């Protein structure tokens, strides 16, 4: 059973720092490409970052480039997001989304309204 | 050998094959195009200037084109997009201006470019709403794109009279943004043809025809083994 | 009547016959294997048709000459003279016109890609070969012992028919091939520089090989044919000319190798059957 | 509804000529083969000619070979029969029959109404034998009809090519059984076909007044197609 | 010798 | 805040269901079948090749007589073949060329097809006019049709891309029952031998068991890691096999309500597009994206053969009712019949 | 949130309904499958190839 559990996050003063964790289970972690997705209040789902199977290729959206670092640890099946130097417009609910298919270096429907393989979300307020 | 009824059945089969040949002659002589874009693209204007599926037909120089617009499905594309693996080209329309609409368009383009079943389809790119971009910028993309500040207008850029350098810099910045991921894994297998269009534009069809002509040479150069 | 010269020329005819037959047979077999295992590209249709016409050239041209020069005379009826002469001219036409049809197809596919979207040429070429060979029947008059020896119609029959044949099967096809090839090269060069917003080497090495091989293969035969007929007091009825008057189908053994080597699908299919 | 109407008959002198036309309306005419079958004044059926779909195959009987010509004109849905050098043996009423052939089809399913043609007085074929000619019967019980062939009709592929027809008094023949065991569409299930090789049997159960007429057996193994003499049922 | 009398050498 | 307590109820229910499933399992299927003899090498070779389609082929279905089959292709045609003689019996043009499925009625009188137009069309094959006409068009789905199966001449079950399955009444053209509960695109379904139940596989890596009468979901099966593209019952109707995009096939059970065996190999990294059993259920056939079709020993998970004869991906396959042959469709527009 | 709580409730009674069935032992089901596979072994043309005499696809 594909099941993603997300931890961390909360209320932090502007300019602070946070660290997010997403424990994965029920699938071979190292074969898939993982993403991070957030959803601000009164707004649609938007894409934040991603990382390849090993960690060689990393991409970022423009508005957070230089302040967010994404990393994965294949040993214990965990995905990380180190958010520091926050801003008021960063408050949203954050999800970790797995790309639908293994051994594939693109993935389609991660930022969809009802996607099967993304987590439940954690709330971040600033 | 055979009975009489068997001979009649074979005759019926041959008649059916004749009809199938007559249909194949028509099928091979038309070009199928998949029209695709974001919600606010403005593809209605583009299609006007030229249920489950909306179809449009046109011809130029007595060459027939089919253009399909799939807009009766959900927002998940990874399953029904595989049907269009044999179209000649994919027409991609983006609204070049709330949430970051440009980034989702870029992500969709990246996903289309690298799909295992669409790794051979060329893409025709239309950057629409240049008037919107001009009026908006002459008065926020640098926030949505920090790397925009350290950008220089290309030397081979062809500006249009009465157009501010700010606007053309933004235009070619977006075009380079698309071309960067266009050429990252091209391998000569397929290419991308970018264009600039506006709300008032009547010759987009000619551009599509020329790009399809180019695509048809590279497949015949590779079909007849010259390249 | 020289027995040694007859033996040597019989050996030469047998060698060329076996070579062309085996080459075309193996190439056609590989083509059939490729075709039955999927779709056959339009290049395959034309290379197979060229191989078939070449095999027809072999069977209907080299064999009758082989038997005639073996017997040293013809023992058959007079009509057979006309039919054999006709059936050994038709192949001489068909091979060259298959080559021309292939080149025209390539030029159409490259320089006008949409014109194919807005088997006739091969059938038209076979037809032109059959129609062009018709004057042969009138020319081969009654045998007066050997088959239609010393046969003619008019004083200019042995000075204008030969040159017209030389033109129509040697000069026009090579000019057409050269023109189409240089047009293809020019269109590739024009389209290469702009890019989307290499093959030139293969095109050049194809044009050079094709043109030089065609000219080299066709040159000595028609040269001696002109010297023997256009020039009176023909210089040699001796051993040198006996071999050269009988190598008309020299290129019949060289073009299938060329069009299998330049192509990659057919070359791979043939090399797959190398170890079998 | 399916409707085959035909005309062109009348009176004619020996050695003359005449054309017969069959007008088809109500079905896809171009997908059907077409047959001509004629009815002697007080005899059984007889096969005459056949033209396939697309006019790619034509057959004739020996009696009329060389004198009769059959043709069809698909665009206006009409079938033609051209007759030359009429004799006294051609006085008959001619039928227009449709037929379609594919795996599982039912040939010889619809028949025309017939046109009367009257002419003023001046070896390896399969023989189908219906020994009995008349059977007196009352409604209620079961009846059996026997037909026999000179040659075995069982083909190698497993099909047996034998057909049964019924002709009520004053009407056209109607298909009953095709290939020894298959009931035609819109036919009561109290009929049944059986047999093996060269002996054949058709059975009627719970006979009523509606089953009074003449029954013919036909073979479709080889051309020409040959009928039987026909067996009549009399109502007590 | 295919279109003219072959020199009978 | 009731979301949290409902969420806790859901997770504790999942925990107790997992506990029951683990309690019900002690011995693996392979451990039990460790003693039966293998099936040896299975060498099957092409016997017929049906040419005539113009573009790729999505669907294929056998008749109940094991002789006639129907195939659908993206050019807009629907051809019915005679497999014994490679004769084309019918050729049906379609209004929309984006067809994704086809079915052939058990009685033999109708065929059905559908696709991106969200419409399931029923065609009549035994008209008195001699041609093939459209009898009914079924509308009401809001996504592409992915599969359809007949129950009789009057009832049909369809699965669409709107995450729902529906039961239709062909006479009145109305949905009598709607099945809901999936969260992704429903990609395929299979009917039980007794036609009382059926299973569906969706794009949420889960399979569900439905009851036709009450429109209720009996069991939910998990274990896959990606989208499910194919499904088929075991012959006796107490098990089924699924093929997914994680390059694995799996065998489930209806009475033990869990996984039984996995059919995977290390050098296989492409998805599965179709599965099917043999008449006795000893052999499991699967079509892959690497252009091959593996044959698996269903009771031992050992591969037993390969059917390598296609040029593009294999999109559909099926086994006759008498088990005499297997047919495979492909994206190169050819069908092959193996035996 | 009304839609969210509604679907959560529906999932809740769905798990109520699914978690009340009776499951049989796995070894029993494995034995049943094995018995069915061995019982119908003879009537499987693909498992045991038939002689070419009665093979409908024998001509080519």
């Amino acid at each position: 059973q594909v099941q993603l559990q997300e931890s961390g996050g909360g209320l932090v003063q502007p300019g602070g720092s946070l660290r997010l964790s997403c424990a994965a289970s029920g699938f071979t972690f190292s074969n898939y490409k993982m993403n991070w997705v957030r959803q601000a209040p009164g707004k649609g789902l938007e894409w934040v970052s991603d990382i390849s199977q090993s960690g060689a290729s990393i991409s970022y959206t423009g508005s957070v480039k230089g302040r967010f670092t994404i990393s994965r640890d294949n040993a214990k099946n965990t995905l990380y997001l180190q958010m520091n130097s926050l801003k008021p417009e960063d408050t949203a609910v954050y999800y970790c989304a797995r790309c639908p298919a293994p051994f594939t270096r693109d993935c389609f429907d991660v930022t969809s309204t009802t996607y099967a393989y993304r987590g439940q979300g954690t709330q971040v307020t600033v | 050998t055979l009975s009489a009824e068997d001979k009649a059945a074979v005759e019926r089969s041959k008649m059916i094959e004749k009809q199938l040949q007559k249909d194949k002659q028509v099928y091979r002589a038309t070009h199928r195009l998949l029209l695709l874009g974001a919600g606010e693209s403005g593809k209605s204007t583009i299609v006007k200037q030229m249920s489950g599926i909306f179809e449009t037909k046109f011809q130029v120089d007595k060459v027939n084109f089919h253009m399909f617009d799939v807009g009766g499905q959900r927002d998940e594309r990874r399953k029904w997009i595989q049907c269009f693996n044999d179209v000649t080209a994919i027409i991609f329309v983006v609204a070049s201006s709330q949430t970051n609409r440009l980034q989702e368009a870029l992500n969709l383009f990246k996903s289309i470019w690298n799909n295992r079943w669409l790794r051979t389809i060329s893409v025709i790119l239309f950057l629409n709403k240049q008037d919107l971009l001009a009026e908006k910028v002459l008065a926020k993309i640098e926030d949505y794109f920090p790397e925009f500040a350290r950008y220089t207008t290309p030397e081979d850029a062809t500006p249009e009279p009465g157009e501010d350098p700010r606007v053309t810099r933004a235009k070619y910045f977006i075009r380079d943004e698309f071309l960067r991921i266009s050429t990252a894994s091209g391998d000569g297998r397929h290419y991308c043809y970018p264009h600039f269009t506006c709300a008032v534009d009547t010759e987009n069809i000619r551009r599509v025809f020329n790009d399809c002509r180019d695509i048809i040479q590279r497949m015949h150069l590779r079909q007849y083994e010259l390249l | 009547r020289d027995p040694l010269l007859a033996r040597a020329e019989l050996a030469l005819l047998s060698i060329v016959f076996v070579a062309v037959a085996l080459s075309n047979g193996l190439v056609l077999a590989a083509l059939a294997r490729r075709g039955r295992r999927g779709h056959w590209a339009p290049i395959h249709v034309f290379i197979g048709h060229l191989c078939l016409a070449d095999l027809a050239v072999a069977l209907f041209q080299v064999l009758p000459q082989l038997a005639w020069k073996a017997t040293d005379r013809f023992r058959g009826p007079d009509a057979l003279c006309r039919a054999v002469k006709y059936l050994q001219m038709v192949g001489m036409y068909a091979s060259s016109y298959m080559i021309l049809a292939m080149t025209l197809d390539r030029h159409r596919a490259i320089c006008r890609p949409m014109l194919a979207y807005r088997n006739r040429p091969v059938l038209v070429a076979w037809a032109f070969s059959l129609l062009l060979s018709l004057p042969q029947l009138f020319i081969f008059a009654q045998r007066n012992v050997t088959d239609c020896w010393a046969c003619f119609a008019e004083p200019w029959g042995r000075r204008t028919y030969v040159t017209w044949i030389a033109l129509m099967v040697f000069v026009a096809p090579t000019l057409g091939i050269a023109a189409c090839q240089v047009l293809i090269f020019r269109e590739i060069h024009a389209s290469l520089v702009p890019g989307p917003s290499a093959a030139v080497a293969k095109t050049v090495r194809m044009t050079l090989v094709i043109v030089v091989v065609y000219v080299l293969c066709w040159a000595p035969f028609f040269l001696v044919q002109l010297w023997a007929a256009w020039d009176p007091e023909a210089p040699l009825e001796g051993a040198p000319f006996v071999l050269l008057m009988l190598l008309a189908s020299l290129n019949s053994c060289t073009n299938p190798w060329i069009y299998a080597s330049f192509s990659s699908s057919v070359s791979s299919e043939l090399r797959s059957l190398l170890c079998c | 509804d399916v409707q085959l109407v035909e005309s062109g008959g009348g009176l004619v002198q020996p050695g003359g000529s005449r054309k017969l036309s069959c007008s088809a309306s109500g079905f896809a005419f171009s997908s059907f083969g077409m047959h001509w079958v004629r009815q002697a004044p007080e005899k059984g059926l007889e096969w005459v000619a056949y033209i396939s779909s697309g006019s790619g195959t034509i057959y004739y009987a020996d009696t009329v070979k060389g004198r009769f010509t059959i043709s069809r004109d698909d665009p206006k849905n009409t079938l033609f029969l051209q007759m030359t050098s009429l004799r006294s043996e051609d006085t008959a009423m001619y039928y227009c029959v449709r037929s379609i052939y594919y795996y599982g089809s039912s040939p010889f399913d619809f028949w025309g109404q017939g046109t009367t043609l009257t002419v003023s007085s001046g070896g390896s074929d399969i023989v189908m034998t219906q020994a009995t000619s008349s059977v007196p019967v009352t409604p209620g019980l079961s009846v059996s009809i026997s037909c026999r062939s000179s040659k075995s009709l069982l083909h190698s592929n497993g099909n047996t090519y034998l057909y049964w027809f019924l002709q009520r008094p004053g009407q056209s023949p109607q298909l009953l059984i095709y290939r020894m065991s298959n009931l035609a569409s819109g036919v009561p299930d109290r009929f049944s076909g059986s047999g093996s090789g060269t002996a054949f049997t058709l059975t009627i159960s719970r006979l009523e007044a509606e089953d009074v007429g003449v029954y013919y057996c036909m073979q479709h193994l080889e051309y020409p197609l040959t009928f039987g003499a026909g067996t009549k049922l009399e109502l007590k | 010798c295919y279109f003219q009398n072959c020199p009978r050498g | 805040s009731e979301l949290d307590q409902l969420r806790q109820e859901a997770e504790q229910l999942k925990n107790q269901i997992r506990d029951a499933r683990k309690a019900c399992a002690d011995a693996t299927l392979s451990q039990i079948t460790n003693n039966i003899d293998p099936v040896g090498r299975i060498q099957m070779r092409t016997r017929r090749t049906l040419r005539g389609h113009l573009a790729k082929i999505y669907a294929m279905h056998w008749g109940t007589d094991s002789r006639l089959l129907v195939s659908a292709s993206q050019d807009g045609k629907l051809i019915i073949w005679d497999s014994y003689t490679t004769n084309k019996v019918h050729a049906i043009p379609l209004r929309s060329s984006w067809v994704m499925t086809c079915a052939y009625a058990p009685s033999g009188n109708y065929v059905a097809c559908g696709g991106l137009d969200n419409i399931c069309s029923i065609y009549n094959l035994k008209t008195r006019e001699g041609n093939v006409r459209v009898s009914r068009e079924l509308a009401g789905h809001t996504g592409y049709l992915s599969c359809c199966r007949f129950l009789d001449d009057n009832q049909i079950v369809t699965s669409s891309g709107d995450t729902t399955c529906a039961l239709w009444d062909i006479e009145t053209g109305q949905q009598t029952t709607t099945f809901t509960g999936h969260t992704g695109d429903v990609m395929s379904l299979s009917l039980a031998p007794d036609t009382r139940l059926f299973v569906s596989g969706a794009c949420d890596a889960s399979a569900k068991l439905w009851d036709v009468r009450e429109g209720m979901c009996r069991q939910t099966f998990t274990g896959h890691e990606s989208d499910i593209n194919a499904i088929c019952f075991f012959p006796n109707g107490n098990a089924f096999a699924t093929g997914s995009d994680d390059a694995t096939c799996r065998l489930f059970d209806l009475r033990a309500d869990q996984e039984l065996m996995t059919y995977s190999h290390d050098n296989i990294i492409c998805g599965i597009t179709s599965v099917s059993f043999s008449k006795s259920g000893r052999l499991l056939l699967a079509g892959y994206d690497d252009f091959n079709c593996n044959v698996w020993d269903a009771l031992k998970a050992d591969r037993a053969g390969v059917l390598a004869g296609h040029d593009n991906r294999v999109s559909c396959l099926g086994v006759t009712d008498d088990g005499m042959a297997v047919a495979t469709g492909s994206w190169d527009s050819f069908l092959k019949i193996w035996n | 949130n009304t839609a969210s709580i509604a679907q959560a409730r529906k999932l809740v009674e769905q798990l109520k309904m699914e978690a009340n069935i009776d499951r049989i032992k796995v070894s029993k089901a494995a034995a049943d499958l094995m018995a069915y596979c061995e019982a119908h072994a003879k009537e499987d043309p693909l498992l045991t190839p038939v002689p070419a005499s009665e093979n409908p696809f024998r001509e080519k």
